[PDB]
């Protein structure tokens, strides 16, 4: 799209509840696959997303 | 084996739900017993779809 | 001046038909899917796709039961002998049942009732 | 001091909606409903409509075969259960002459079956409740004595006969 | 008349022997069932067997090449390669039919991703 | 025309365009308006942004676009339009 | 069944080997390669 | 009819082409990617009709640009770790109990 763009976008509703949230010390994600390249690409994706 | 350790072992059995009374191991078999617990549908579907005129 | 100011009527101040009326209202915004995210959204609203983050016990509640119903089943042994060898056999039976994660409370209770019956005929 | 922040709850599709709101429409592609394959992308509006109609015709034939023979698709494997993938039953299950049967036919929108059941109930001397006959009247009035797929109102049709036959007429009937 | 008188191209996949399944050839079906700890490998195998039979029976003489059965959660993506001999309207009709029938058979959101080719893509000759 | 398009884009308003016939009618007349009044480059931008993703043009829309090109004396672009029409 | 279990108390692919080989040899069984 | 990659500009918005996980489409991917062991005096097979490129679980729908755009819009859903818990040493101090629970992502109907 170069001129024809959506004017406004309906962002999803995120309500700040009143309850306290769970806290996690650690979150270990073990991904198992038959291919090393697939797991390497997934590692790149997950690590990047965690960084942003 | 001290009497103290025996009474304490059957106490810990009460705490963790293990059988407090030692029933040897032969009668324990039902404890294990109660610890654990289509060519048709394929066949007509292929042939049913066949005479409708969409399969082979 | 805008059309929104002027004279008015001044008259007033401040079943199946409904079902099909609402279904016809739905058609007003019934458009074809515009991309893949929209397809995933429609599918998950329909209940097609899995919920993410995935919950391995999604759609299952074990009849809202609590742990004490699964661990402490000796209150179903009240109608049995309290000190004979059936007390031994049935206490050990319920110990076995209390360690079963695959059954719900209802099946365990029915099983205990079957032993109730079986001993009563015998 | 450990200040536990508050839970943020979002509706079941918030993340998908946010991701979609990130992405704009593709200018150089046909709408998502068609295949991107060059031999399959429609070239003209008439061609696009023809493709869409063929797609829907295939879907409708699939629904026809599924509903015709539920037995081959009654085997559920998925957890959580998905009701929208189960066969839909259109045949009345209650066979005896009773007001429940008439309600069942009315729910299933079987106009002729409902009228026949009402006449059988009258012949049996069973008093039909006001709500049941009102629902039958609603079905007849909406569909005009015709089975679901304009129809012109015919004098002395079934709706008028039902209206005349009621011992008591309330606001809803009129 | 008398017994003394009476007495081939390959695709990429047909060309390769089984022992190249992880060296040069890939895998057609892809699912997590066979992994260590994961369950229902036999069920996925039966699903693939029925699904290949049904695709080959529903698009006769159209499939240039074997299917590719991918799985993401519930999703079942049938990435098939077909030809351009049959009319496009019949492709659309069959795609709709097969998707709906397979979705109601496996109780999961099945999908089709046909790729038409002008003709079978030869790799070599054997 | 721009006001109506902007309103159509506000939030989820696009769902109001209606069936395929109505969408084709709306977009054809919108593009006709653009061709008859916009300076040429904006017409071409809209041409790429609307066709074929939004709707499949009719012959008269292409005639209008060619007339707009004529008025803009940018005859150089015509082969691209003919390839697109084919 | 359950009755039988109670009275007792009172006291990988599911295919034929060849059909496995054809699917395994054609690459139709995921992750099963030849050593 | 001709593939639509000829119409794709060199500075177009890639994430719009493949918003989500989609199979390999040689008519949609504007790349001359070739895959396959060449025959004697041959070349790796072209993308058009290539089954091997279609058998890859591609990451075309997850590019660094797409990933950054997605994570920019998903920031709205995140809370903040309580800054008091700077490290483990205070973490087993204020919140002694640790409950470990596991979840599994498989592929299938159940």
């Amino acid at each position: 799209l170069h001129v024809d763009v959506p004017k406004d976008l309906t962002k999803p509703v995120v309500t700040i509840s009143d309850e306290p949230d769970i806290l996690y010390k650690r979150l270990s994600v073990l991904v198992k696959g038959h291919d090393k390249a697939v797991l390497d690409s997934y590692e790149y994706f997950a690590v990047l997303a965690a960084k942003e | 084996l001290s009497e103290y350790a025996f009474r304490m072992s059957r106490l810990s059995a009460r705490l963790f739900g293990e059988v407090t009374r030692p029933t040897n191991s032969k009668s324990m078999k039902v404890v294990k017993l109660f610890s654990e617990l289509n060519h048709h549908t394929y066949a007509e579907l292929m042939q049913t779809l066949r005479f409708l005129g969409l399969y082979r | 001046k805008n059309i929104f100011t002027g004279k008015r009527l001044n008259i007033f101040d401040m079943s199946l038909w409904d079902v099909e009326f609402a279904k016809q209202l739905a058609t007003v915004n019934e458009q074809p899917l515009q991309n893949g995210f929209e397809e995933l959204i429609q599918w998950t609203k329909e209940g097609k796709l899995w919920e993410f983050p995935i919950n391995n016990e999604a759609g299952f509640d074990d009849d809202g039961s609590e742990f004490h119903e699964h661990i402490f089943l000796e209150k179903h042994l009240e109608s049995f002998p309290k000190q004979g060898p059936i007390r031994h056999f049935m206490e050990l039976v319920t110990c076995g049942l209390s360690k079963n994660p695959y059954l719900s409370v209802k099946q365990k209770v029915e099983h205990i009732e079957w032993f109730r019956n079986y001993f009563n005929e015998k | 001091e450990v200040v536990i922040p508050k839970k943020k709850t979002w509706d079941k599709v918030a993340v998908l909606q946010a991701l979609a709101s990130t992405v704009n429409r593709d200018t150089t592609a046909v709408p998502y409903v068609f295949q991107d394959d060059p031999y399959l992308m429609p070239a003209s509006s008439l061609e696009s409509r023809s493709f869409l109609l063929a797609k829907k015709s295939g879907e409708n034939v699939a629904k026809f075969i599924i509903n015709s023979y539920p037995k081959y698709f009654q085997k559920d494997i998925a957890e959580p259960h998905i009701p929208c993938l189960m066969p839909e039953y259109f045949e009345p299950q209650i066979k005896d002459i009773s007001e429940a049967a008439l309600k069942e036919r009315i729910e299933l929108r079987k106009v002729k079956a409902s009228v026949d059941m009402f006449d059988q109930l009258l012949q049996a001397g069973t008093t039909v409740s006001l709500e049941t006959t009102n629902s039958l009247l609603d079905l007849l009035c909406y569909y005009g004595d015709q089975e679901p797929s304009g129809v012109t109102w015919r004098a002395k049709n079934n709706a008028e006969r039902i209206f005349s036959l009621m011992p008591e007429k309330n606001e809803h009937s009129y | 008349r008398e017994l003394p008188c009476a007495w081939k191209p390959v695709t990429y996949e047909e060309a390769h022997a089984p022992h190249y399944i992880a060296h040069r050839k890939g895998w057609l079906s892809l699912h997590t069932g066979n992994l260590d700890g994961e369950d229902h490998a036999a069920e996925r195998t039966v699903e693939d067997v029925f699904l290949r039979k049904f695709m080959w029976g529903t698009f006769p003489g159209c499939l240039a090449d074997q299917l590719v059965l991918k799985r993401r959660g519930n999703q079942l993506e049938i990435c098939a390669v077909v030809l351009r001999q049959l009319s496009p309207h019949k492709y659309y009709f069959l795609v709709g039919y097969s998707e709906t029938l397979l979705s109601y058979f496996y109780k999961c959101p099945v999908r089709l991703h046909l790729q038409t080719v002008p003709s079978k893509v030869v790799y070599k000759y054997l | 025309a721009y006001q109506v398009h902007g309103l159509l884009k506000t939030g989820d308003n696009w769902k109001f365009i209606g069936p395929d016939q109505h969408r084709n009618f709306y977009y054809s007349k919108f593009f006709d308006l653009i061709c008859l009044m916009e300076q040429i480059d904006v017409t071409l931008k809209w041409y790429e942004d609307l066709i074929p993703s939004a709707y499949f043009p009719h012959s008269q829309t292409m005639i209008h676009l060619l007339q707009a090109l004529d008025v803009a004396n940018r005859l150089e672009v015509i082969p691209k339009i003919w390839k697109d029409s084919k | 069944a359950d009755e039988r279990l109670r009275i007792n108390s009172l006291r990988r692919w599911r295919l034929s080997r060849i059909v496995f080989r054809h699917l395994a040899d054609h690459g139709q069984l995921s992750g099963i390669q030849r050593a | 009819l001709p593939p639509r990659t000829e119409k794709m500009a060199v500075d177009q918005d890639w994430p719009s082409v493949y918003p989500v996980a989609a199979p390999f489409k040689p008519s949609a991917v504007p790349l001359p990617v070739r895959m396959g062991y060449p025959v004697k005096k041959g070349v790796p097979m072209a993308k058009e009709g290539n089954l091997e490129l279609l058998k890859i679980p591609n990451f075309l729908h997850l590019t660094p640009v797409a990933i950054k755009k997605h994570c920019e819009a998903l920031k709205d859903f995140c809370t903040e770790w309580p800054a008091a818990l700077d490290s483990d040493e205070k973490c087993e101090k204020h919140f002694p109990i640790e409950i470990d629970s596991t979840d599994y992502v498989s592929s299938g109907p159940s």
